[PDB]
């Protein structure tokens, strides 16, 4: 039983053309690694960095810049 | 008192099209829309195809319901002639009057004939462009249509391989945008909705909407402000194994992890 919605009677829209492709489902469809091209970027979630020692690896406190000399 | 299809597109009014659909479908259903085709030159044929408002019960039955009414020389031959319709366009009911074919034509002719093989391949474009036509004509009619025949249309990219992009626009799904099981958001909407770093199309391949939307993989991205499309199909993974990329934007099943979920987390 058709819904009709409200009126339904009155399209006359048609839209004619032909400029696409077609083959058949028997080919390649199933079985592919669905992880194509590693791409992602969001806002900073903020993880723990600099314990206190200032010298983790070389400089955890970014001792290379101003290092926040307090000025 | 005249054969409706044999008249011009202008000589048939809107009411008569929708009334005529009730004859060919053996129903009382009004079509959401249609396209009247009449072709001239070498091979003259009138094709008249409609888009139903709802799916008949016997649409997914062990018996066939896909196909058109074959007319030749404006004389009825047989109906449910499915050799004119693809699998992803099996929902179409309509008719086709062929002036070229023999009057003594039968079902096996339509299958093996090269002309009739071209007929199907021609009608494939007119229906598909009539689907996007309906999608732009009336989104609410197309929403009803996709709830009734959407499963069928998802078989699209598999058949018309090179034309995957056209069906990718027609594809409507749910997402973390709206909790509706209503298949609303398309890849058209998604590309428009995409923000900084969300260049990778996030989907979930899952057997049920309940287990899909109950998955923690969604909240992993949802809290970061990423949008994941909810697929609850039985054909989900099959279709999505060809949907590896669209517009240059590659797909990601959140059910799987790569460097994207490393950098995002």
């Amino acid at each position: 039983k058709k819904i009709e919605v409200e009126f339904d009677k009155g399209q006359r829209t048609d839209k004619y053309g032909r400029g696409l492709a077609y083959i058949y489902a028997d080919g390649k469809m199933v079985n592919e690694a669905l992880v194509r091209q590693g791409l992602a970027k969001v806002a900073y979630v903020y993880k723990p960095n600099n314990t206190h020692e200032q010298h983790l690896r070389k400089s955890e406190a970014q001792a290379k810049k101003e290092k926040l000399n307090i000025w | 008192a005249q054969a409706l299809w044999t008249r011009n597109k202008s000589e048939i009014t809107d009411e008569e099209y929708k009334e005529f659909y009730k004859h060919i479908a053996h129903d009382f259903n009004d079509p959401l829309t249609w396209s009247h085709n009449r072709v001239e030159g070498k091979q003259e044929y009138t094709s008249l195809l409609y888009i139903p408002s709802q799916a008949p019960w016997d649409m997914w039955n062990r018996d066939h319901k896909h196909g058109l009414k074959l007319y030749v020389q404006r004389v009825f031959i047989m109906d449910d002639a499915e050799q004119f319709m693809p699998n992803y366009l099996r929902f179409v009911r309509g008719l086709i009057d062929s002036s070229d074919l023999p009057l003594n034509v039968s079902r096996e002719i339509l299958q093996d004939s090269t002309v009739t093989r071209n007929l199907r391949n021609a009608l494939t474009k007119r229906v598909l462009q009539m689907l996007e036509k309906l999608a732009k004509d009336d989104a609410e009619k197309y929403q009803t249509f996709w709830q009734q025949f959407g499963l069928v249309l998802k078989e699209g990219p598999a058949e018309d391989f090179a034309n995957q992009e056209a069906i990718a626009k027609l594809l409507r799904f749910a997402s973390t945008h709206t909790d509706s099981s209503a298949q609303t958001v398309s890849l058209e909407d998604y590309v428009s909705r995409m923000k900084e770093g969300q260049e990778k199309i996030y989907y979930i391949t899952a057997d049920s909407y309940a287990a899909a939307k109950s998955s923690p993989h969604l909240e992993l991205l949802r809290k970061k402000g990423i949008e994941v499309l909810l697929l609850s199909d039985r054909i989900d993974e099959w279709m999505m194994n060809y949907l590896t990329e669209f517009d240059g934007k590659p797909f990601q099943s959140v059910s799987k992890v790569d460097e994207s979920l490393e950098k995002l987390a």
